[PDB]
């Protein structure tokens, strides 16, 4: 129910009650438990800018 | 890519090139880590040896195959390299990420469209490109796809492009990169595996679907 609802507000994996986000690897959720964080200068999936 | 357009610089820094011994692109490759590469089991045919470049040149230390590559449809159509030298990521040099699985099928397979990318040709035929190119390519209805299509369409396959518009991946960008961006961040999807022809009327192009062996990717790279 609730991630089938802008992803439940997570960056990236939504999972399901309450709504529970994570991130790849290389990522850390953020403090707030929707966002992910890079931890270097390459993270997956970024364009390099 | 026929149609789309040129990639912008780091704009496209998955993607890897897979050269013959005289430095001949015939196929693609998506950048996993340092160390993998993710390609078409049909492109392990195309020449006797071969290497990888990615924006650097690297060897191949293993061949990780799918058992159940079939030549005759192109079922199970994925292999992993795993490089003898490790990568150094750089401007134009970065992995795409690996999605889990259950989020993949609910919600990247479920965007309207993925990009598909390389220096393959630029027309069915014509030359291929010196210049990397990207294409974004619709997520086609899974029976509109097999009422198109003169070969078997299984569950290791999806179908992307378009009907009639003449835009497609094509010779040269196979085993390449076919990625879906969710908010800014771009997830393996597909492998360029086969089409009839490229970007032909009534035709679409045909991908190996990630998402059905993501536990064999993580398998194959420990
Ligand atoms: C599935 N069956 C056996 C019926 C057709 C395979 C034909 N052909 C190849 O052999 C590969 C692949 C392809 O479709 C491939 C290819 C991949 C994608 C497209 C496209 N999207 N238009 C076209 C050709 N060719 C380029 C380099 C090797 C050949
Ligand atoms: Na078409």
């Amino acid at each position: 129910k609730l991630c089938s609802l802008d992803n439940g507000d997570c960056d990236q994996f939504c999972h399901e009650n309450s709504v529970v986000c994570s991130c790849a690897r290389g990522y850390t959720l953020a403090d707030n438990g929707k966002a992910c964080i890079p931890t270097g200068p390459y993270p997956c999936g970024k364009q390099t800018l | 890519i026929v149609g789309g357009q040129e990639c912008k610089d780091g704009e496209c820094p998955w993607q890897a090139l897979l050269i013959n011994e005289e430095n001949e692109g015939f196929c693609g490759g998506t950048i996993l880590s340092e160390f993998y590469i993710l390609t078409a089991a049909h492109c392990l045919y195309q020449a006797k040896r071969f290497k990888v470049r990615v924006g650097a040149v690297h060897e191949v230390e293993v061949v990780i195959k799918h058992n159940r590559f079939t030549k005759e449809t192109y079922d199970f159509d994925i292999a992993v390299l795993r490089l003898k030298t490790p990568i150094t990521f750089r401007m134009n040099v970065a992995p795409a990420c690996l999605p889990e699985r259950d989020w993949a099928e609910s919600t990247l397979m479920t965007q309207k469209t993925g990009i598909v990318s390389g220096f393959g040709r630029t027309h069915e035929k014509g030359e291929q490109s010196t210049r990397l190119k990207m294409l974004e390519v619709p997520y086609v209805d899974r029976n509109s796809c097999k009422l198109s299509s003169s070969f078997i369409i299984t569950q290791n396959m999806f179908c992307a492009g378009y009907d009639t518009k003449q835009e497609d991946a094509c010779q040269g960008d196979s085993g390449g990169p076919h990625v879906t961006r969710f908010k800014d961040t771009y997830f393996v999807t597909g492998i360029v595996s086969w089409g009839e022809g490229c970007a032909r009327k009534g035709k679409y192009g045909i991908y190996t679907k990630v998402t059905a062996f993501l536990k064999w990717i993580d398998r194959s790279m420990k």
